[PDB]
C-alpha cells in the first residue's frame, strides 16, 4: 500500500488475467457440493437429535436424505441457478446451460466458453475491453455482439487451465535450497534480499533469485518436481518471487528459446512426423523440455519472438534475448473465429460477426443425429 | 452426405463419379490428375469431387433400426 | 459483520435499549447511565474509545465485581 | 533540505517525539511510555518536498540488468567499468512518469552500475 | 496529520489502526511492528508516512 | 514516417523535447506522435486515391456517394493507420508493453498500435490483435449506447 | 598456494559398455531385481484383500509389466539366466522394449541442461564415473487395449476415492433398509 | 495368488519367442535383439546420481577435455569457516588424466606406488536424498553392450548441487577394500536372492 | 536445426500433436475428472464430524450427563452410472439411453460412516455402517468415470454414440 501510495509501484489491474481465475467444472461443482454436503450432515443432526433425546437409537440411513445431494446437484445444474433452491433468487444464475446442437462448431465453442460475472446492463466499458493480456489465452474475435458483448468469452485453440495441485512438493524442494522460512529470519535481511511466495503465502526470503529461478524452470522443464502447470514469475524490479499451483491459471504452450535459438530442432519434428508407429507424442515434446506451459502472470516477464525464422536473426538487433517463441501466431483465435478464411484481410468487427454467425450455419451437427 | 446426384451450378453428372475419384486416388494420382481423367473441366464440377465429405459412411457405422 | 451498537441492555435491571452513553472528551471521560433504574459508570476514554468500549469498560467492572 | 526520519526509544524501542526543552532551550526526543530522552542532532523536525523532485535513480535496483524484457544497448558504454552492454528504461513512478527520461543500468554482474544521460 | 491506514478485518464491525493490529498479534514495541512493514529503515521517504498509523495507536 | 516517430523518441528520450503550453510532456510527445502517424496515413491514402483508375470500382461507388469513403480506400489499397482504444494509443496492458511480443518501454508505431499494412496486404499478428482491440470499442458503444439514448 | 590434502581410498572401476542411458522408470514400468522364483515368492498378498478395479488395476500392471529375471537350470543342471524382457534394436535406429506380449516404444532423448552425472558412493566421497547423455522413455504400444485406457490410472499414483462395481440392488436397498 | 505366478511364467515364455518384424513400419526389421538382465557385475557399487545446478566443465577446456575430466571428477564433503560442512567438486589434473589412461592401456586399476592428483574446482552446497529418506523414487541407469544385453543399475542415492556464495589438491593413494566394504558389497549381491 | 524453409511444416506438426493428445474440451474433462478425484473426498473429511448430545430430561431428578453421538464420514466410493429397473435390476446406463428416457447419467456415491455413541459415563463402541449411500452425482460425459471413457470408435457406433462427440456436458 506504502509503495502504491508513494508511487514506486503502479496499481493493480481488475482486467489483466495475471489477477483473474476461471472457475470450471470441478471447482463448480465442489462449490454445490460443499453446501449440499453440509446440509446433508444438517439432516443427519436433526434427525439423530429426534432419536436420541428420547432415548431411543437413530438409524443412520433414515438419517442420510439421500435426495439432498442427488436432486442439489442435479437442480443447480438443470436450471443453472448455482445455489440452494429454498434461495433460488440470491445465486447465480445462468452457470449451466443447454448445449448448442445445431453446429458442430457451436457445440464445441459452447464448451468452451468463459463468462464474466460482472452485471449486464453496466456502463463500463474496460470489463468489456479487449485487455491485451487476453493475447493468446482468449478469442480476441469471438464474442456476442449484444449486451453480453466483451462479458463472454471464448478459450483460444491451445489455450489450457490449470487444474491444480498441491505446493507441498514444491514448498519442500524449496526448503531443502537455500532459503529462509519466513519465521526463522531477522528482518534486517529481507531488505536485499527476494521475498518468495507460494500460492500467495510468503514462505520465505532467498538470497539469490537467479539461481533458483533458472532451477526452478529446470525442474518444470523436467516434469519432475514441478508439474507442468506450475508458473514461477520473478519480479526482478519488486525483489519477489511468485509460484503458483493453484488451479484456474489460464496458460498456453509456446517454445523456449535458450540463445537466439530454438530448443525445438529436427528431431523432434521427426520423431513426431512418426507419431503414429511409435507412440511419440506432445506428452514427450513437453518432457524433454522444448515447449512450455506460460501462463499470463509469467507472460508479462517472457520475451516472446512470433515466428523464429525472421525474428532471431538481425540486422540492427530489435531484443536479441528472446525466451520464448510463439507456436503458430493463428493460435490466438478461438474455435469460431478460426474457420475464417484470411482473418487478417478483415475488419475485426466482421471477424466477430462471422465468429457470431458460425453458431448458427447449418450442417450436420452430430454422426448420430438420426438417433 | 452422399455425393450430388448434379452439379449444382451447370448440372453434369457427378453422383457416378465419387466412387471413381476414390479410386482414382487410390492410386497416387494428385486431384487435379483425378478430376481431369474423371473429366470435369469446369470448375463448378471440379467443386463438387474436392468439396464433398462423405458421411454417409459414417451414418452407415450404426446399426439399423431393421 | 453490520453497523455498531449506540444503546444497551442495563446490565442489572436488563430492560433492552435503556443505557445511552455520554462522552465528555473534554475530560476524557466516559458516563453510562440507565434510563429506567438511573444506575451509572464512568471510564477514562481515549480518542479511539467508542461507546462499545466504554459499555464493555462497564461490563468489565461488573464481571469483576461480581465475584 | 534532506529527509527526516523516524527514531527509536532504546528502552522500548516505541518512536520518539520532539520536545523543546523548555528550560535548555534545545530539542530533545522523548519516548511517550517510558521517560527515556535524548538530545536530538539535526534540529529539524519536518521536511517536505512539493515538487516531489526525487533522486529515481537511487530506487533503481542493479538486479534489473537481467530482465530478458528490457531493451540493450552497446552504443552506451558504462561509464564506471567500460562494459559496452547496458540495459535502458523510463523511470515509471508517478511524478517521474512524466518526464519520459531514460536511465541505464549496466549489463555486467558485481558492477552494477546505474546512470542517467 | 493525515494519511492514516486502516485493516477492515473479516467479522469486526469497524475499521481498525493496523498498527492496533499489529500489536494484538503480539508485536507491541514501534521498531518490532516497522519492522514487518518497512523493511529497509534507510527509507525516509516510506516512514514519514507511516508515522501518522503509530500515532493514532499511541 | 517511422524514421520520424523513432527521432521524436530519441528527441523525447534525450530530454530535447519540450512541453508544449497546457499539455505535459508526455502528453506533447503523444501527440507529436501522433501527428507525425495521422500525416503518414493520410499521405498514403491520398496517394492511393490519385492512382485508381477510372474503372476502378471503388472509385465508382465513393464518387457517387452510394457505399464507402475515400478513408476506407486508403485503408483497403494503401495502409490501414493507427488503432486507438478510449482516444489514445493501444494501452500498456503488461507492464510497460502492449505485448509479451515487444520490449519494455516501446513507444514506436507498431508497438503502440500502428497497422502498417493494408487490408489487402493482411495484418501482422501483433497488429491483427491490436486491431481487434480497436474493433471491439466500436461494438461495446454499439451495445451500451442504445440504452442511454432510448431512455 | 597449493594446499595437500591426501586421501586413500579403493579405486571403483566400471564396464560402461557401449551406451549409457538415463532411465527414469514411469508409473507403467517396474524392475524386480530379485530373480523370479515361484518358491519364496513375494508373498503378493493384495487378492487377499479382494480390492477393488483400481487396485486390481493395479495388481494387473505389477504381474504384466515388472521386468524380471529368472534362474533356469537345464537339464544338464547348468544355472541360465533368463530374462522375461529384451530391448530391440531396429534397421532404421528406432528401440522398443519388448516384455513378453507387452511392446513398449523407447525414445531416446538427449540430456540438454541438466548436467546429471554418474558417480559412485565411497565412503563419505563420491567418485566420478560418467556423464549421463541420453535418457530413455518409454511408452506402451497396443493402444486399443483396455490396459491403455487404465494406465492413465497408473500415472495418477491423500485418500482418494474408490470405484465399485456397479453392483447391486441399491434403489431396492435404500427402500429394503428403508422398510 | 497362483494366478499370477502362472502369469508370470508366460512373459517369460513369451520373451523366449524369436522376433523377425517390427510390430509397425513392416519395412523395418530388428538389428539387435538384448534381454535386459540387473548388472550382476555392476550391482555391488552403490550408485549416486549428481545433478549440477549449472555446466560444472571448467571454462578454458572444451570437447573431450571436458567430458575425460568430469567423467574421473572427485566430491568430497568439507567443512567451513564455521564448521558446516559443504561439498568441493575435484577435478583430476593433467598428469592424471595421462596417468589414469596409463594405467588402463596397462590394464591396471592403479599403479600401487603412484599417487593420483585432482584440484578443487568450485564449492557447492548439496542436497541428498537417498532410499532411507521417505518418498524416495529410485532412478535406473542403463548399459548397452553389445553381443551381450542391456544391463540395468539403480542410483541408490540422488545428490543435487548449487553454487555456494581454499585452493586445494587432493592426493589420492589407491588401497584394498576393508571387511566393511567388502561386506557393503556382499550385502547389495544379496539383493539379488532369497 | 528446422531451416526457414521446413519451418511451416514443422509448426503445424506440432500444433497437430497437441490436438491428438489433448482435445478440444480437454479442460473440462480435467477438471471435472479432478473434482471426483480430490475435491470430494477432500470436502467429505473437511466437515465437521457430527457431535450430537441428548437433551438432559431431568427424570431421574438429578443432573444427568446425557449420552453423546459420534459419526465421522470417511472413504468414498462411487461407481459407474448405473441404471436401476423399478424392480432394482441394475444395468449400465448408456448415455444415449438417458438422453431418450430423459434419465440423469449420475454415479451413485457411497461412504463408510463410523458411527460411535458415548452414554453417560459407560463404554462407547463404534460401529460403522460402511458404504451407506449418499445421493447421486451426475457424471460428465467422456470424463474418466464415464461409461464411454477408452472406448474406440467401433464401441461408440456400437453404443449409437458419435465418435467425434467431444463430451464434457452433463445429461
Ligand atoms: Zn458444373
Ligand atoms: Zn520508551
Ligand atoms: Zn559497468
Amino acid at each position: 500500500l506504502l509503495l502504491a501510495a508513494l508511487g514506486r509501484r503502479e496499481l493493480d489491474d481488475r482486467d489483466h488475467y495475471g489477477n483473474k481465475r476461471l472457475d470450471l467444472a470441478g471447482p463448480l461443482l465442489a462449490f454445490l457440493f460443499r453446501g449440499m454436503f453440509k446440509n446433508l450432515l444438517k439432516e443427519v443432526r436433526i434427525y439423530a437429535q429426534k432419536f436420541i433425546d428420547r432415548g431411543k437409537d437413530f438409524n443412520l440411513e433414515l438419517a442420510i436424505k439421500t435426495r439432498i445431494i442427488s436432486d442439489g446437484l442435479k437442480y443447480s445444474l438443470a436450471t443453472g441457478n448455482w445455489g440452494d433452491q429454498k434461495k433460488a433468487h440470491q445465486a447465480r444464475a445462468g452457470v449451466s446451460q443447454v448445449l448448442n446442437r445445431l453446429t458442430f462448431a457451436s457445440t464445441l465453442s459452447h464448451l468452451r466458453r468463459l463468462n464474466s460475472p460482472i452485471g449486464r446492463d453496466g456502463k463500463l466499458a474496460k470489463p468489456r475491453q479487449l485487455h491485451n493480456t487476453l493475447w493468446g489465452m482468449v478469442c480476441p474475435a469471438e464474442t456476442p455482439e449484444g449486451h453480453a458483448v466483451g462479458l463472454v468469452k471464448n478459450l483460444a485453440l491451445m489455450a489450457y487451465i490449470s487444474v491444480g495441485s498441491q505446493p507441498s512438493p514444491i514448498l519442500e524442494f524449496l526448503e531443502e535450497w537455500s532459503m529462509e522460512n519466513l519465521e526463522e529470519i531477522s528482518p534486517a535481511a529481507i531488505a536485499d534480499a527476494t521475498k518468495i511466495f507460494v500460492n500467495g503465502c510468503w514462505v520465505g526470503i532467498h538470497k539469490d533469485p537467479e539461481q533458483l529461478m533458472n532451477t526452478l524452470r529446470k525442474l518444470r522443464r523436467q516434469m519432475d518436481i514441478i508439474v507442468s502447470e506450475v508458473s514461477m514469475i520473478r519480479d526482478i524490479r519488486e525483489r519477489e518471487i511468485r509460484i503458483y499451483t493453484d488451479a484456474g491459471r489460464i496458460c498456453r504452450p509456446l517454445l523456449i528459446v535458450e540463445k537466439q535459438k530454438l530448443l525445438l530442432k529436427k528431431r523432434h519434428i521427426d520423431q513426431l512426423k512418426e507419431r503414429e508407429y511409435n507412440n511419440y507424442s506432445w506428452q514427450d515434446l513437453v518432457a524433454s523440455g522444448v515447449v512450455e506451459y506460460i501462463d499470463t502472470l509469467e507472460e508479462e516477464t517472457v520475451m516472446l519472438a512470433m515466428t523464429p525464422d525472421d525474428l532471431q536473426e538481425k540486422e540492427v538487433a530489435y531484443c536479441s534475448t528472446y525466451t520464448h517463441c510463439e507456436i503458430h501466431p493463428s493460435m490466438i483465435l478461438g474455435v469460431c473465429a478460426s474457420i475464417i478464411p484470411f482473418p487478417d484481410h478483415n475488419q475485426s468487427p466482421r471477424n466477430t460477426y462471422q465468429s457470431a454467425m458460425g453458431k448458427q450455419a447449418m450442417g450436420v451437427y452430430i454422426t448420430n443425429f438420426h438417433v | 452426405m452422399i455425393i450430388p446426384v448434379r452439379c449444382f451450378t451447370c448440372g453434369k453428372i457427378v453422383g457416378n463419379k465419387w466412387e471413381a475419384y476414390l479410386g482414382l486416388l487410390q492410386a497416387e494420382y494428385t486431384e487435379g490428375d483425378a478430376l481431369d481423367a474423371l473429366g470435369l473441366k469446369r470448375y463448378c464440377c471440379r467443386r463438387m469431387l474436392l468439396a464433398h465429405v462423405d458421411l454417409i459412411e459414417k451414418l452407415l457405422n450404426y446399426a439399423p433400426l431393421e | 459483520t453490520g453497523t455498531l451498537e449506540t444503546q444497551f441492555t442495563c446490565p442489572f435491571c436488563n430492560h433492552e435499549k435503556s443505557c445511552d452513553v455520554k462522552m465528555d472528551r473534554a475530560r476524557n471521560t466516559g458516563v453510562i447511565s440507565c434510563t429506567v433504574c438511573l444506575e451509572e459508570f464512568q471510564t477514562p476514554i481515549t480518542y479511539l474509545s467508542e461507546p462499545v468500549d466504554v459499555y464493555s469498560d462497564w461490563i468489565d467492572a461488573c464481571e469483576a465485581a461480581n465475584q | 533540505p534532506g529527509f527526516v526520519g523516524i527514531r527509536f526509544c532504546q528502552e522500548c524501542n516505541n518512536m520518539l517525539y520532539p520536545k523543546e526543552d523548555k528550560e535548555n532551550r534545545i530539542l530533545l526526543y522523548a519516548c511517550r511510555n517510558c521517560d527515556y530522552q535524548q538530545e536530538a542532532d539535526n534540529s529539524c523536525i519536518y521536511v517536505n518536498k512539493i515538487t516531489h523532485e526525487v533522486d529515481e535513480l537511487t530506487q533503481i535496483i542493479a538486479d534489473v540488468s537481467q530482465d530478458p524484457t528490457l531493451p540493450r544497448t552497446e552504443d552506451h558504454p558504462c561509464q564506471k567499468c567500460g562494459h559496452k552492454e547496458a540495459v535502458f528504461f523510463q523511470s515509471h513512478s508517478a511524478r517521474a512518469e512524466d518526464a519520459m527520461r531514460l536511465y541505464y543500468v549496466c549489463t555486467a554482474p558485481h558492477c552494477g552500475h546505474r546512470w542517467t544521460e | 496529520i493525515g494519511q492514516r491506514i486502516v485493516a477492515t478485518l473479516p467479522y469486526i464491525k469497524q475499521e481498525v489502526p493496523i498498527i492496533i493490529v499489529f500489536r494484538a498479534l503480539g508485536f507491541v514495541s514501534d521498531r518490532d511492528i516497522l519492522e514487518h512493514i518497512i523493511y529497509d529503515f534507510e527509507d525516509p521517504e516510506m516512514m514519514e508516512m507511516v508515522k501518522p498509523s503509530l500515532d493514532e495507536a499511541f | 514516417a517511422k524514421q520520424d516517430v523513432i527521432e521524436v523518441i530519441e528527441k523525447a528520450h534525450n530530454n530535447e523535447l519540450e512541453p508544449t503550453p497546457g499539455n505535459t510532456l508526455r502528453q506533447t510527445f503523444e501527440n507529436q506522435v501522433n501527428r507525425i502517424l495521422n500525416d503518414a496515413r493520410d499521405k498514403t491514402g491520398s496517394s492511393a486515391q490519385k492512382s485508381l483508375s477510372e474503372y476502378n470500382n471503388f472509385k465508382s461507388m465513393v464518387v457517387s456517394g452510394a457505399k464507402g469513403s475515400k478513408i476506407n480506400i486508403s485503408q483497403v489499397i494503401a495502409v490501414v493507420g493507427q488503432q486507438n482504444v478510449e482516444g489514445k494509443r493501444i494501452p500498456f496492458g503488461f507492464k510497460h508493453r502492449t505485448l509479451p511480443h515487444f520490449i519494455k518501454d516501446d513507444y514506436g508505431p507498431e508497438s503502440r498500435g500502428f497497422v502498417e499494412n493494408s487490408y489487402l496486404a493482411g495484418l501482422t499478428p501483433t497488429e491483427f490483435f491490436f486491431h481487434a482491440m480497436g474493433g471491439r470499442e466500436g461494438l461495446i458503444d454499439t451495445a451500451v449506447k442504445t440504452a442511454e439514448t432510448g431512455y | 598456494p597449493e594446499t595437500r590434502i591426501e586421501v586413500e581410498i579403493p579405486k571403483v572401476n566400471t564396464d560402461l559398455g557401449n551406451d549409457l542411458y538415463f532411465v527414469k522408470l514411469p508409473n507403467f514400468l517396474s524392475v524386480e531385481p530379485r530373480p523370479f522364483d515361484p518358491q519364496y515368492y513375494e508373498d503378493e498378498f493384495e487378492d487377499e484383500e479382494m480390492l477393488d478395479e483400481e487396485g486390481r488395476t493395479r495388481l494387473k500392471l505389477k504381474v504384466e509389466n515388472t521386468i524380471r529375471w529368472r534362474i533356469r537350470r537345464d537339464e544338464e543342471g547348468n544355472e541360465i539366466k533368463e530374462s522375461n524382457a529384451r530391448i530391440v534394436k531396429w534397421s532404421d535406429g528406432s528401440m522398443s522394449l519388448h516384455l513378453g506380449n507387452e511392446v513398449f516404444d523407447v525414445y531416446k532423448a538427449p540430456l540438454q541442461g541438466d548436467h546429471n552425472h554418474l558417480f559412485i558412493r565411497q565412503g563419505t566421497g563420491l567418485q566420478g564415473q560418467a556423464v549421463f547423455k541420453t535418457k530413455l522413455t518409454f511408452r506402451p504400444h497396443s493402444t486399443d487395449s483396455a490396459t491403455h485406457r487404465k494406465m492413465t490410472l497408473s500415472l495418477a499414483d491423500t485418500q482418494k476415492i474408490r470405484i465399485l462395481p456397479m453392483a447391486g440392488r441399491d434403489p431396492e436397498c435404500q427402500r429394503t433398509e428403508m422398510i | 495368488r497362483d494366478s499370477q505366478i502362472t502369469a508370470i511364467e508366460k512373459t517369460f515364455e513369451d520373451a523366449q519367442k524369436s522376433i523377425s518384424q517390427h510390430y509397425s513400419k513392416p519395412r523395418v526389421t530388428p538389428v539387435e535383439v538384448m534381454p535386459v538382465f540387473p548388472d550382476f557385475k555392476m550391482w555391488i557399487n552403490p550408485c549416486a546420481q549428481v545433478i549440477f545446478d549449472s555446466d560444472p566443465a571448467p571454462k578454458d577446456t572444451s570437447g573431450a577435455a571436458a567430458l575425460e575430466m568430469m567423467s574421473q571428477a572427485m566430491i568430497r564433503g568439507m567443512m567451513d569457516e564455521e564448521g558446516n560442512q559443504f561439498v568441493a567438486y575435484f577435478l583430476p589434473v593433467e598428469e592424471t588424466l595421462k596417468k589414469r589412461k596409463r594405467d588402463q592401456e596397462e590394464e591396471m586399476d592403479y599403479a600401487p606406488d603412484d599417487v593420483y592428483d585432482y584440484k578443487i574446482a568450485r564449492e557447492y552446497n548439496w542436497n541428498v536424498k537417498n532410499k532411507a529418506s521417505k518418498g524416495y523414487e529410485e532412478n535406473y541407469f542403463f548399459i548397452f553392450r553389445e553381443g551381450d544385453g542391456v544391463y540395468y543399475n539403480e542410483l541408490e542415492t540422488r545428490v543435487r548441487l548449487s553454487k555456494r556464495r581454499t585452493n586445494a589438491l587432493l592426493v589420492v593413494k589407491h588401497r584394498d577394500m576393508n571387511e566393511k566394504e567388502l561386506e557393503a558389497q556382499e550385502a547389495r549381491k544379496a539383493q539379488l536372492e532369497n | 536445426e528446422i531451416t526457414p524453409d521446413l519451418w511451416q511444416e514443422a509448426c503445424w506438426i506440432v500444433i497437430s500433436s497437441y490436438f491428438d493428445e489433448k482435445g478440444l474440451v480437454r479442460q473440462q474433462l480435467d477438471s471435472f475428472d479432478e473434482f471426483i478425484q480430490m475435491s470430494v473426498q477432500r470436502i467429505v473429511e473437511d466437515a465437521p464430524p457430527i457431535d450430537l448430545q441428548a437433551e438432559a430430561q431431568h427424570a431421574s431428578g438429578e443432573v444427568e450427563e446425557p449420552p453423546r453421538y459420534l459419526l465421522k464420514f470417511e472413504q468414498i466410493y462411487l461407481s459407474k452410472p448405473t441404471h436401476w429397473e423399478r424392480d432394482g435390476a441394475p444395468s449400465p446406463m448408456m448415455p444415449n439411453e438417458a438422453r431418450l428416457r430423459n434419465l440423469t447419467y449420475s454415479a451413485p456415491l457411497y461412504v463408510d460412516i463410523t458411527k460411535t455413541v458415548i452414554k453417560e459415563g459407560e463404554e462407547q463402541l463404534q460401529t460403522q455402517h460402511q458404504k451407506t449411500f449418499i445421493g447421486k452425482i451426475p457424471i460428465m460425459l467422456r470424463s474418466t468415470y464415464c461409461l464411454l471413457n477408452g472406448l474406440t470408435d467401433r464401441d461408440l457406433c456400437e453404443l449409437n454414440e458419435c465418435p467425434l462427440d467431444p463430451g464434457g456436458y452433463f445429461i
